[PDB]
């Protein structure tokens, strides 16, 4: 599919799915126990643009095996936390030949991370 | 590109066997972890001190431990787009 | 015996700028092929 | 006990930050490697890569190769090992 894809999990939630066309990026909660992910941030590094974050607020618990996807303002999704929430004030993940996305911790650790890649 | 190549840039190698690497076959992996290149990790890490550079990598791949020009090419291919995934 | 292996990896290292050959550091693990670059400039005058 | 300059390093991938970035690694002592040819953080993760992770291979090379003191070879070797097990 043009992009080839790699990624790291180092914790309990993998970045699962990024939409190559910006709509959405996906995370799954890939263990047996839930996750806390108060003021959690996914961070978004397409090609040389300016950095985009996202910030959960600051209470969020991604439950056991369970997906919460996050949306562009411009895909037209509904907002229905927790499984479904809309980045009201930005209006893409950003498109190009390379997408990195990063989920961090509370504490500033890169603890996952999804990037695809085009030939 | 091969499956070899696709599964090991696919994710962080850790302390995966020498042979893991795409290009590595089994006499060129035998040789490789004779000369204390067992890992995946220790080819990696040849490959970060000669800069990433593939003109010095595949020569020493080649001296080293007897590697053909396919394998050559295949393995730096397969470090270098590990390492700008997870460097 | 060998004007080559005798070198210091700072002599080594003075060797390959000199020369203008491309190159990373110098450690045990890459002081052989080093070794055979200068070895092969050296031929090639 | 960790330095802000130890916590930063080790809470995402080096990319292509300088050698000056490693915990340990000092204003003399990031000169001094620059010098012999280790100008990013990377090509010194290489060295204690192809030494495998050893302490006391790494240590002593980074003392008689840029003249490291004690504490920024611990500093130096904890970092990168501390790295590699989160991210290689």
């Amino acid at each position: 599919s043009s992009f080839s894809q790699h990624a790291r999990t180092s914790g309990r939630v993998a970045v699962e799915e990024v939409d190559e066309e910006g709509k959405f990026v996906r995370l799954r909660n890939k263990s047996n126990e839930d996750q806390s992910m108060g003021n959690w941030q996914i961070k978004r590094q397409n090609g040389d643009d300016p950095l985009l974050t996202y910030r959960f607020p600051p209470k969020f618990t991604l439950k056991a095996g369970q997906v919460v996807t996050i949306w562009a303002a411009g895909a037209g999704a509904t907002h229905s936390p927790p499984t479904d929430l809309v980045w009201k004030a930005q209006n893409t993940w950003g498109c190009g030949n390379s997408l990195r996305t990063a989920l961090i911790n509370s504490t500033g650790e890169e603890v996952a991370m999804r990037k695809l890649v085009r030939s | 590109t091969s499956q070899k190549h696709r599964d090991f840039v696919a994710e962080p190698m850790g302390e995966k066997p020498v042979g893991s690497l795409a290009g590595i076959g089994e006499v060129l992996g035998k040789k490789l972890e004779e000369r204390g290149f067992d890992k995946a990790y220790v080819v990696l890490g040849q490959f970060l001190v000669l800069k990433k550079d593939e003109d010095l990598f595949r020569e020493w791949l080649k001296d080293t431990a007897g590697a053909n020009a396919k394998q050559s090419r295949d393995a730096f291919g397969a470090l270098r787009e590990w390492a700008d995934a997870f460097l | 015996g060998d004007n080559y292996a005798d070198l210091s990896d700072t002599e080594l290292t003075t060797l390959l700028r000199r020369y203008n050959i491309p190159h990373g550091p110098v450690v045990g693990s890459t002081r052989r092929l080093y070794e055979k670059k200068i070895f092969e400039y050296e031929t090639q005058r």
